This record gives C-alpha cells, structure tokens and sequence, in this order.
C-alpha cells in the first residue's frame, strides 16, 4: 500500500533524483573544477583546480 | 609625509567659516581670521544653500583686493562638503572656442546641480567553496557560496557560466553577484591559492567572510550632475564627451526633456535634486551677453546658488562703453546681494601670518612675526605670506631652526614687492620698452 500510495506521495524522492541528476549529455566534456581543499603540513584552507576530460581522443 | 598631488596652496588653511550654531563668526576659528560680517553672511549664504527651496540665489563679494574674498568662497566649499556640488570658475574660463559664452554658463550652472539617484539592487555575495564547469570540446555548471550563515548550492545558467568564466572566478574568492545584470566583482580572497602552484607569486591579505544571509535587497545612491545626464544624452557617444569637453551646444530640446524627466522622477521616488553652489570669481571679466544671460538664467528653477567676486570698483563693463559698479550691470546687480569685505588690522594680519606659519610648518620668533606683520600692514598680506616661505628656506640653508629678523630682512632684500619693484623701473625706465 505504501508504494501504491507513493504513487501518490512519492512527491520528494523521485523528483530529487530525476533534477539533481549526476550525469549530462553524450559526447566530450571537458570539465574545470575547483574545491576548498584544507591545508597539510575555521582551518588553515587553500584552493585547488582540476580539470577533467571525458575521453583520452580529446 | 609624501608628496601628495595637494600640496599647501594660497588656501589650504581655510578649513571652513568658522561659525558657531548661530552663525556668529569666531575671531579664529577654522583657519578665518577677521571678516565678521563678511563672514556671517557667508555662513547665512550656505544655510540659504542648504535648505535648497529658493533657486536662483546671486550673491556677490565685493572687497578690495587681498581682503579675503576667494579665502571666504573656500570656506564655504568646504564647510559645504562634498555631498553638495561647488563649481569654481574663472571668469574667463566661459570664453571658448568649442562653445558659445551662454552654452558655457549653462554646463556652469548645470553642472552646480546633483541628481541623487537611488534603486534597488540584488546583490549576492558569499565565499565561493566550490565552482564546476562542464563543457563541450551547451555549458554546465554549479556554484556553491557561503557566507557563514548558510551554504547554498546553486545550478548555474549558460550566461551566468560565461561571466563567472571571464571573471576567472575560483574556489575562495569572496564574489559579488547582481542578480539584475549578472555583473561579477571579485571583494577579494579568502585564502591562499594550493602552494604547489608554481608561479601565482603573490600573498594578498585575505579579505574576511561574508555574514548574514547570501542574497540580500541593497539600496545603492549615485549622483550625477544635470551637466553628465546633458552629454551622456546629447548623442551616442555622449560619455566620451564628459572627460575630453569635445561637447558642442547641446539641443535645447534635450535639456528641456531632461528637466521634464527629472521633474519626474522628483514626483516619484527615483531621485532627489541636490542644488549646489556656482562660484564665478573675478566675474568682471565676464561680458554683456553674460550678465544678461544670468539675468534670465537665474530666474529658472533649476539654476543653483551664484557666488561672485571682484574687486573692480566704477569700471567699464566689457564689450561696451558704460561704467557701472563692480564691473557689473545694475540689472544684475539689482539680481544680486553685495557682501563688502573690510581690510585687516595689525592683529588679523598677525594671526593670518601665525596661520599660515602653521600650516607650512615654519617656526618663527615674536619679534619676526612683528617685522613681517609691519611688512605686511606696508606692502600687501600676499607678500609677507610668500616672504613666510621665502625665510624658511633661507633659514634652513644657514641650518637655523626658527626664523628669525636677519631672514626676513634677507628674503625682503631679495624678493621685491610691486611698490619698490615699481620705483626701480621708474629709476631704469629707459631700460624699459616703450617707457
Ligand atoms: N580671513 C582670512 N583668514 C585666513 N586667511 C585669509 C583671510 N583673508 C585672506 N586670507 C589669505 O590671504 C590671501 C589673500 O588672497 P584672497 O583671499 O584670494 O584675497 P582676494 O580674493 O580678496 O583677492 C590668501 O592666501 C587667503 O587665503
Ligand atoms: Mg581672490
């Protein structure tokens, strides 16, 4: 009855997932990073970039 | 310390009127010496400035020369302030070739009126912690701000990517985002970028994090001068007009809409008008045509308070044939308001040399100051005042430390006054052209 009733009420879960997706479109990305990394020997913090690429033709 | 672009002038001692509450003049205060009731009808004159309800506001300093006239002008620009905009010109300065003489009286008097504009603004601001762009080889990304209250992830569109990639907006930079145009500033950074970056050879302070919620509702104040709204409105390039002064005579009919607009947008709330002072000095060398501009320039509601000075007394007005006082003719004067400036006694003199002493930083003895006082009182207050300057260097080439009497002397001795300069070319007057 909960899942029928999810049919209903199922209003959060699936459309979290199908917005915030973790994917995109086929075909090569190229994607530019950049995250707060805490600094090694608020905390002692430092930026950091990667970049990503999506095949090794590209 | 430094040589700053300002250095000590012919009036960086004046600081203001040197008025109480009710505008009764102190004998010296805020570098005025003297000039009682010059000074408190200059401290009624800003008042008037002030309270901004009566336009078209003339008043003339008359005086004999030297007697305090652009010292009390400049008193009144600066207890004025910056907020209320003070014009100073030279007379002669409306003689032009870009532009006729009324066209230059009215940018003059154009440019002595602020619009204080005021909107509403979007402005995001937050450090960023994390920036993902994705792209083909549409554009992807997301953004995620902080701002120590809360941390919100945001899903970036195909614009906002592009301005955040021109910005070259990176992790720990504390960004200001206008949600109205998408217009990116960087305030700063939060902390260093990875060390195992090689070159980015820098180690700015780091600006401290943002408070308070990431989106908030700012009001923004821009003032803008008639003048400014004229030119940026006079063509399409009109902004480039603003700084080079390549403006011809800008179409009436454009003023005229833009007194109406403003007239608009002082009905609503849109903006305030901040009516400031225009300072003609030494206004004699103005012509007919000009004086009979400002008579009918003055009865606008716009036209701002005018201050004018000059010492001519009966003379002939320029471009004609006729004396009236002041260089001025009676249907201005008549416009007008005349302040008489009165000449200085021992003491004034004495306490505007100690004044000046202090503000060039010389240190000189009583009996000197006395000698220059009686210089002063016998040659002219301008004179002494150099001579002031004059002894300091010289007695800082014999490494004294105050200036005394044999420095005056020197420096009189070498440094001639009119007087004496002009009976020296009468005794040579064959040395001279055209005797
Ligand atoms: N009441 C005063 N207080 C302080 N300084 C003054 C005063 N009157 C004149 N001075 C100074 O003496 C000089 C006289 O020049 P100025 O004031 O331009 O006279 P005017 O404009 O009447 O020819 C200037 O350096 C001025 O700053
Ligand atoms: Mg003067």
């Amino acid at each position: 009855n909960l899942r029928s009733l999810e049919t209903y009420e199922r209003l959060e879960a699936d459309k979290k997932k199908q917005v915030h997706k973790k994917r995109k479109c086929p075909g090569p990305i190229i994607t530019y990073h950049s995250v707060t990394v805490p600094l090694v020997g608020p905390p002692a913090r430092c930026s950091r970039t990667f970049i990503t690429f999506s095949d090794d033709a590209t | 310390d430094v040589t700053r672009i300002e250095r000590i002038g012919a009036h960086s001692h004046i600081r203001g009127l040197g008025l109480d509450d009710a505008l009764e003049p102190r004998q010296a205060s805020q570098g005025m010496v003297g000039q009682l009731a010059a000074r408190r009808a200059a401290g009624v004159v800003l008042e008037m400035i002030r309270e901004g309800k009566i336009a078209g506001r003339a008043v003339l300093i008359a005086g004999q020369p030297g007697t305090g006239k652009t010292a009390i002008a400049m008193g009144m620009a600066q207890a004025l302030g910056p907020d209320t905009p003070f014009t100073a010109i030279a007379g002669s300065e409306i003689f032009s070739l870009e532009m006729s003489k009324t066209e230059a009286l009215t940018q003059a008097f154009r440019r002595s009126i602020g619009v204080r504009i005021k909107e509403e603004t979007e402005i995001i601001e937050g450090e960023v912690v994390e920036i993902q762009i994705d792209r083909p080889a549409s554009k992807v990304g997301k953004l995620t701000l902080k701002t120590t209250e809360m941390e919100t992830i945001y899903d970036l569109g195909t614009k906002m990517i592009e301005s955040l990639t021109k910005d070259k907006v990176q992790a720990g930079d504390v960004i200001t985002i206008d949600k109205a145009t998408g217009k990116i500033s960087k305030l700063g950074r939060s902390f260093t970028r990875a060390r195992d970056y090689d070159a980015m050879g820098s180690q700015t302070k780091f600006v401290q994090c943002p408070d308070g919620e990431l989106q908030k509702r700012k009001e923004v104040v821009h003032t803008v001068s008639l003048h400014e709204i004229d030119v940026i409105n006079s063509r399409t390039q009109g902004f480039l007009a603003l700084f080079s002064g390549d403006t011809g005579e800008i179409k009436s009919e454009v003023r005229e809409q833009i007194n109406a607009k403003v007239a608009e947008w002082r009905e609503e709330g849109k903006a305030e008008i901040i009516p400031g002072v225009l300072f003609i000095d030494e206004v004699h060398m103005l012509d007919i045509e000009s004086f009979s501009f400002l008579n009918r320039a003055l009865e606008s509601d716009m036209a701002p308070v005018l201050i004018m000075a000059t010492n001519r007394g009966i003379t002939r007005i320029r471009g004609t044939s006729y004396q009236s006082p002041h260089g001025i003719p009676i249907d201005l004067l008549d416009r007008l308001l005349i302040v008489s400036t009165t000449p200085y006694s021992e003491k004034d003199t004495k306490q505007i040399l100690r004044i000046r002493c202090e503000e060039e930083d010389v240190e000189m003895s009583e009996d000197a100051y006395t000698v220059l006082t009686r210089i002063g009182l016998e040659t002219s207050l301008r004179y002494a005042i150099q001579l002031i300057t004059a002894a300091s260097l010289v007695c800082r080439k014999r490494k004294g430390t105050e200036v005394q009497v044999d420095d005056i002397k020197r420096v009189y001795s070498l440094f001639l006054d009119e007087s004496r300069s002009t009976q020296y070319m009468k005794e040579y007057q064959d040395a001279f052209l055209f005797n």
